[PDB]
């Protein structure tokens, strides 16, 4: 049986390079188009995107409520989790998950950080420099405490929310290992306060892309070099892309970064692809045949072998719950070529699915093959 | 645009890159500067057919789409070609 | 800058060096610019032609976004691909 | 921004209603910060759910308040909240209490009733009847009473392991007078049922329904009904398929026609979440269909609403015998059993299009407003 | 000193000529580790005699194949034929001979080969025997080189869990050992599902295939093919028939019985039932013995001369967990023919230890061989 997982957006997927940790998220539901049905609280849809399947396993432990929108990392295959917005609001706690156990079953803690916290807020950016994670932007409730940065509030949250909300540009560095909030001098302009804007890590340069400030969604390129603080707009050359939200720039190579997706201020979902060079500083636009499917608040992550898988997203607008139509489907794109392995692959299911057919096939060196099995000899039984 | 070239004689293949405004002259500079020997004395075949040297390989016919990294079309070559050019012998690939 | 390798009816091959960065096993046993001169015994010289043009794709389609096309495998040489494939592991 | 009404996840509290407004109290939950012993609840916290409009409200009393309860019998009648039994960490407590939740002007007080007869032993996991003015109460892990109380009483051998005061099943009758503040024992007549706690107990007209239970090292399912005037018993064997033998799950009457069950634990200790309802005229069982079937719960506590809704709040989803890893729940839910009225659809024609028609959000009158603003819709993408 | 067991593992073959099982290869889940596989060593040859009962350890010569996690092999002649098997480095299909008649000699291997169009590498598969032909069948592997006669369905996982995709066939080949020789019979009557993981059996011109899971559904239906006139027939027989199921074991304890023991069924559950075909009643009759508490998977299974069933290997609990896979290494015997009267004065003897230490020090010299070697070790004695 094939787990075909719900047609889902929201959640939050992480990428090791062979594993897609799949947890949270919300849906539109179809037999009762009146309320956003919250998936359930447990489920952990882990797609290997190496050995492309999937496998749903249950969770113990702090276990955090239903989250559609927050932040995560997997660091040295572990999960850490902040912000979002469960059913009735935001949050602002701290949650840790260990996926390198495999013998037991995995269990979640809750870490109260030390230091001045942010507010409950979500849709956010987060960039990690080694054992240090800098959170940046989002939207959500006031900060509470005397935050840097610049708060400015939505004025239609005001026509649909008990408590208004509105965006920021609000930074901070959370410590993996000690657990400490700490939030330092940034040099240079700050960007708008935004969201559903595009995080992407090379070194200590983070970039930040698109979104939409006010009730505009535009195609603004901005990057923070951490180790000297300093905030750049970067207006790259060349062809561009048009003003988006709920992109995500995957990066597939040191000089390159990919973005697959977007969604204009006249709240059409787009289907397009681009990918973008430091070096030559130019967005290039890349050519797919799943055109056809245009997908916003999905998750496009990076995996090993230079291909950017997404899962997730709607096909159509995610503004009315009713008009919400999500999708499930697993899209491989990649700009970064696929390996003698996945030619090998595609050699096998195009040209030797109706083959039966020399009789020479010997062997002469050992140890060969480390890299390519795995789980090989319990496969099939 | 990028063209990437074939070069097959008498068990021996050659690939190399170029442009589409590079002439013969070039491919022959770079063929000398690889193999290190005279290149005046060797001759290229589009299936057993001389190409004149000052002409540009968009005059030529290989195009991108035509000499495709991985499906690409070939010349052959024939050294000490000079006046007797050397028949061109291909030796092919094995069976499968 | 360019490698001579021999396959294993005698075919004589020569090879770009940053071409031939990608593969481990070949970069493990040559060198393991300089121009090494290496034998194989066992694959033959069209699946390895194949090895060598899949290099070149490889690094003529790194880092753009042109559309990378599918590449056609015939059914013949795809039991020796996979041979290739094991004997490699690129 | 400020803390919404949110109550604790919990399990073993005790929910009333009249209908519209539920009153949440007691219960306990698992320590987060140590797993070894488990938390319990201050004693002063009502919690009021509000079912048309779906909200929480805190509310502090005063008066000779009880201890923190672990699960006990209690009634609404006439808005008047009446508790009694209950366990907690001192023990178990045969004190009744009564709640006066009839000012809304004013705060609630408590007062402790020291009523006259013989009471009852201290004891817990019980259930209740209200006929005319008479309180009936029936069944209980408990302790031995002081006096002679008629029916029988078995001591559980378990309770002898974990507690030097040991507890044990019932099924005892027992009347408060609340006009005379009196207790008294009427004559049980007809076939009598084993004693059993955990049992779901229902008032359909001047009868009372009693549904499973745990007697010995079983979690029995029989049905048994008890008439309130008559004084007999009379155990009923229904056609159809029976649900699993099941304990620690409630049943309400929805319509004097039908009664709804959600939920249980069986015998091999598994979570339910199996709904099923009962037709008294056809004396038949009928599995229900809801989407809410993929999370179980333990001590799921059931209350009718007047628009029709079985509301559903807290519940133990994994094994609560496991009480260190003891995943309570603080979730509504509500069950659709009976069909709703136009104004409850057309506050669902006004909560389906809120981007649209905002204004008429903002221009209702202001029970309608209040109770459509009332739901904290869950915003994750608007502003971007 | 040396009374040390054979290691603890999954995916050995035995084979059997009645009187010593032949014991090699397979691998185990590493105590330091459980994530890896470390294959236990390819010289190793162990030798437990299934009558007197011991282990015996001889390293092995020759053309030397590499450590299986699972081939096929037969003992015919006392000369054991290995095809197949899956090794560190993926699968093979190189035929190997170890001749196990020389007592005197150290025993050599010797990779011949053969003549025709063998099958691709593979494993998961069986065997008959019939006259001086051995006749494979099945077998979850690569893709064939020629015109393999058969059929093959590729398995989707095996797409995702390497580069090697491998898949289920119906294949059938004969090795002519005489001429050493692969040829292919005609498939005529009703052929099978193309599955592995199954088990084989063979009764005088006869073959019979039992279970498998094709694609994901771990089916154990009955197959029937002629040795003679080579026509395929499936059987539904009478009785209640034991439940579908993987990794089982088939040995014919009569010329019209056969037994079947244990597996792993297809929503994962270990199996150690026992059941037993009868061929002129076509009835599927449940044999009783105490050790239906122990479930193994993939346990080889030896008929004797004698008429027991002995089953060494198969994993106690799962193993589709890697880092769970508790291997066992006990010795299963089970009695389907009854105790003969040399047999009975066997255990006249090997019962009455303390009572008739005399009577065992009075026995004739392979008896008492074959009795101080049956050392039940002493528990109670000592003080």
């Amino acid at each position: 049986e094939l787990a075909c997982p719900a047609e889902r957006s929201g959640h939050v997927a992480v990428s090791d390079g062979r594993h897609m940790f799949v947890w949270g998220g919300y849906k539109s539901n179809q037999v009762r188009g009146l309320y956003d049905f919250y998936l359930p609280r447990e489920e952990l849809w882990i797609y290997n995107m190496e050995t492309g399947r999937w496998k749903k396993i249950n969770t113990e432990g702090d276990v955090p409520p239903s989250m559609s929108g927050s932040c995560a990392v997997c660091v040295d295959r572990v999960l850490y989790l902040f912000g979002g917005h469960h059913s009735r609001g935001n949050t602002n706690k701290f949650y840790m998950l260990d996926s390198r156990s495999t013998d037991r079953v995995l269990q979640w803690e809750r870490i109260d950080c030390q230091g001045i916290p942010p507010s409950s807020k979500d849709k956010l950016g987060v960039w990690v420099y080694k054992n240090k994670l800098i959170f940046f932007g989002g939207y959500g409730y006031l900060p509470e405490d005397k935050v840097l940065g610049t708060f400015e509030f939505d004025e239609t949250s005001f026509w649909n929310s008990s408590h208004p909300r509105g965006w920021n540009d609000h930074v901070h560095i959370l410590d993996t290992e000690t657990f400490t909030w700490s939030q330092p001098i940034t040099t240079g302009k700050a960007p708008s306060p935004r969201a559903a804007h595009a995080c992407a890590t090379v070194g200590n340069r983070g970039f930040v892309f698109g979104g939409r400030y006010r009730d505009a969604r535009m195609n603004d390129l901005h990057y923070l070099n951490l180790d000297t603080w300093e905030w750049n707009e970067l207006i790259p050359q060349g062809i561009c892309p048009v003003g988006r939200s709920w992109h995500s720039l995957t990066p597939v190579s040191s000089d390159h970064l990919f973005l697959f997706g977007g969604f204009t201020t006249d709240k059409q979902p787009l289907s397009d692809a681009w990918t973008y060079c430091i070096s030559k500083n130019e967005w290039i636009q890349f050519n797919h045949p799943y055109t056809e499917k245009p997908r916003l608040w999905h998750t496009a992550c990076a995996s090993d072998e230079g291909e950017v898988i997404v899962f997730g997203g709607c096909a159509n607008n995610l503004l009315v719950h009713h008009r919400a139509a999500h999708s499930n489907e697993i899209l491989i794109f990649s700009v970064q070529p696929k390996s003698l392995v996945r030619l090998s692959l595609e050699a096998v299911i195009c040209f030797k699915e109706m083959l039966a057919n020399w009789n020479c096939l010997p062997k002469h060196l050992l140890h060969s093959v480390n890299q390519r099995f795995g789980s090989n000899n319990t496969s099939g039984s | 645009m990028d063209v990437f070239l074939m070069i097959r004689r008498h068990k021996t293949t050659i690939f190399t890159d170029a442009k589409e405004s590079s002439t013969v002259f070039e491919l022959k500079r770079i063929v000398e500067g690889i193999l290190k020997r005279p290149p005046d004395e060797q001759r290229l075949y589009k299936d057993d057919q001389l190409l004149d040297d000052g002409k540009t390989l968009g005059e030529c016919g290989f195009t991108s789409q035509t000499a495709r990294p991985q499906a690409p079309a070939t010349v052959g070559l024939a050294f000490r070609a000079d006046d007797t050019f050397e028949a061109l012998c291909i030796e092919p690939f094995s069976s499968p | 800058m360019y490698v001579k390798l021999i396959s294993s009816d005698g075919h004589e091959f020569i090879v770009k060096r940053e071409h031939a960065l990608t593969s481990g096993t070949i970069k493990a046993m040559l060198s393991g610019n300089e121009t090494n001169e290496v034998n194989f015994r066992e694959i033959p010289s069209h699946v390895l032609s194949k090895v060598c043009m899949y290099f070149t794709y490889k690094v003529r389609y790194t880092n753009s976004s042109t559309e990378i096309p599918e590449f056609p495998i015939a059914p013949e040489i795809a039991l020796e691909l996979l041979m290739a494939a094991n004997f490699l592991d690129c």
